[PDB]
């Protein structure tokens, strides 16, 4: 059924599973028209489909042309997400297909269930975890590929860089969610924490900086402090 | 006008005939029901006084044979049987009619209620939902499960209603996922009407039979079928105008007849609120909406 903190280790077992987050599929800027009405302008978006055990990220870039002449875009976006996740599953070899797909938002359940009727043995599940995957577009290299896209495109990343050489999947996911939560809460300060040190760099083939084990402990502590600091500012604590 | 005689009434029981009902005491000299209107199916139903768990009954048409009821003390129920000897049936009926041991089907002349509830219900279609081919009448009870219920257990005792499932490959054309899920017209018109039922009359007959079973026997599976068949029409953007107008009439009389005190267990709030206020057909069921709002405003 629903996925929560009681069954959290299930994410790192040997049953292939994917998280699907649709919060960056349909992205708009709101602006005034010449006549003083309000209009939206879409910008390119993306589906965030992540294997939390391996770090493999299937980033489907949603180019603004998919919305052209369509109505009810917020509704259509859920169905387009479902269509694309279904197409990804069909594209994978059988032994790579997931046994479970966990959607971050419950509004994705029916669209994905309906698109996956041909896969009755793939469980479609909600989660009670609040996961910060909306902040994926704060990762510079992910935002860059989305905004430069001129057509629909799938790009594959490992969102853990090379961390699984040194840490477990459970720990890698915890580091990822901490980084994304910090970027969601205060993007400027999070990026300052990650990139201000001039002796630390991001490898061409990575998303995050090349921190040593001890440097990651310091970074993780700084990210926790940021989150707590922002919580205090928010609630006046 | 036809007659269903009773050998005896050895156990105290509430007997229903269509929408009417009456109480018979243990060993009372009750010998059946006369003046049953020819031209309609009928249902004769039972709930034992000493065990209300016993709710069951028989659908029948007096045009298809002569039927009588006798208590079976081994199986503990009133059983319908068919009489093949016509002259005997008439002599036994006349004898009891002369001694005034029968209740009269109490139809008021102005009253079209039963016709309105059974307009599309035919015995031949009943006998395909309820499979017991050796009898011309059909037994139904409170606990019988539907085929769809059994997929989610004895198949011979099942209600073979047409399976309706909005999240099934039958309902959703590959490549038309959003279209077919948000607008069920394909499923209603091509799959169900043109494909399975052949016409709206058969669809409405099953809808009406499901409602009657749910209301007379307190059968849960029937109630799920009745609501599903309503929701399928209401959730379709393209429905023939004659079907919408006829559905409004069908539901009006169903809601009118439902016992007020059973509304909590016979009406699904989600389905009715969706159908009356959110669906494509939210403005197409004026008579049903008006009676629902005046009679069961709490549900809404
Ligand atoms: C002498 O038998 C009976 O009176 C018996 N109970 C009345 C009802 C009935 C009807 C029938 O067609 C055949 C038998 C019966
Ligand atoms: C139409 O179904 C029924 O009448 C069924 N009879 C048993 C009691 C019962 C209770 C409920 O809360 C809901 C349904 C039922």
């Amino acid at each position: 059924g629903a996925m929560n903190s009681s069954n959290y280790a299930e994410l790192f077992n040997n049953d292939i599973k994917l998280f699907v987050d649709d919060t960056n599929v349909y992205r708009v800027t709101v602006h005034k028209t010449f006549e003083g009405n309000v209009a939206t302008k879409a910008i390119n978006g993306c589906i965030f489909t992540l294997n939390p055990k391996t770090g493999h990220l299937f980033l489907k870039i949603i180019h603004t042309s998919v919305w052209a002449g369509q109505k009810r875009l917020s509704q259509l976006a859920k169905w387009k997400t479902a269509e694309e996740v279904s197409a990804l599953v069909r594209s994978l070899p059988k032994e790579e297909q997931p046994k479970q797909i966990i959607v971050t938002r419950k509004a994705m359940l029916d669209p994905l269930e309906v698109h996956m009727l041909d896969f009755p043995n793939i469980a479609i599940r909600p989660t009670e975890l609040r996961l910060p995957f909306s902040a994926a577009m704060s990762i510079d290299k992910l935002s860059d590929v989305v905004m430069k896209a001129t057509e629909p495109q799938m790009v594959l990343f490992n969102i853990y860089d090379d961390w699984l050489d040194r840490i477990s999947s459970y720990t890698a996911f915890s580091r990822l969610t901490l980084l994304l939560r910090a970027l969601k809460t205060n993007e400027e300060s999070a990026k300052m924490i990650l990139l201000s040190d001039p002796t630390i760099t991001i490898k061409s083939y990575h998303l995050w900086p090349s921190f040593t084990d001890e440097q990651w402990i310091t970074i993780e502590s700084q990210m926790r402090d940021l989150i707590l600091t922002e919580y205090g500012r928010k609630y006046n604590v | 006008m036809n007659t269903v005689p009773f050998t005896s009434a050895p156990i105290e029981v509430t007997i229903g005939i269509d929408q009417y009902s009456f109480n018979v005491k243990e060993n009372q000299p009750f010998h059946g029901i006369k003046d049953i209107p020819i031209g309609h199916v009928h249902v004769i139903h039972f709930q034992h006084a000493d065990n209300s768990s016993m709710r069951y009954g028989y659908w029948f048409d007096c045009r298809m044979g002569n039927f009588y009821i006798q208590y079976d003390p081994k199986d503990g129920l009133y059983k319908m049987m068919e009489e093949r000897d016509g002259a005997k049936f008439e002599n036994i009926v006349h004898n009891f009619k002369e001694r005034q041991m029968m209740v009269s089907y109490p139809k008021i002349d102005e009253d079209d209620t039963w016709y309105n509830l059974t307009e599309f219900v035919q015995m031949d279609k009943i006998r395909k939902i309820v499979r017991k081919d050796e009898n011309q009448f059909s037994y139904v009870d409170s606990s019988m499960t539907t085929v769809q219920e059994n997929e989610l257990s004895d198949p011979a005792h099942s209600l073979n209603y047409t399976v309706i499932n909005f999240k099934s490959r039958e309902a959703i054309r590959p490549g038309h996922e959003m279209e077919d899920f948000l607008d069920k017209s394909y499923y209603l018109n091509t799959v169900m009407l043109q494909g399975i039922f052949k016409n709206s009359s058969n669809y409405f007959g099953e809808l009406q039979f499901a409602f009657l079973n749910a209301m007379f026997f307190g059968n849960y599976g029937s109630s799920l079928q009745w609501h599903a068949m309503i929701e399928l029409i209401c959730s379709s953007a393209t429905v023939p105008k004659h079907m919408l107008d006829k559905l409004d009439e069908i539901l009006y009389y169903q809601i009118k007849t439902l016992p007020e005190q059973y509304s909590d267990i016979l009406l699904n709030e989600r389905v009715w609120n969706i159908c009356l206020y959110s669906s494509f057909q939210k403005n197409s069921l004026h008579n049903t909406e008006k009676i629902m709002e005046n009679k069961y405003p709490e549900l809404l």
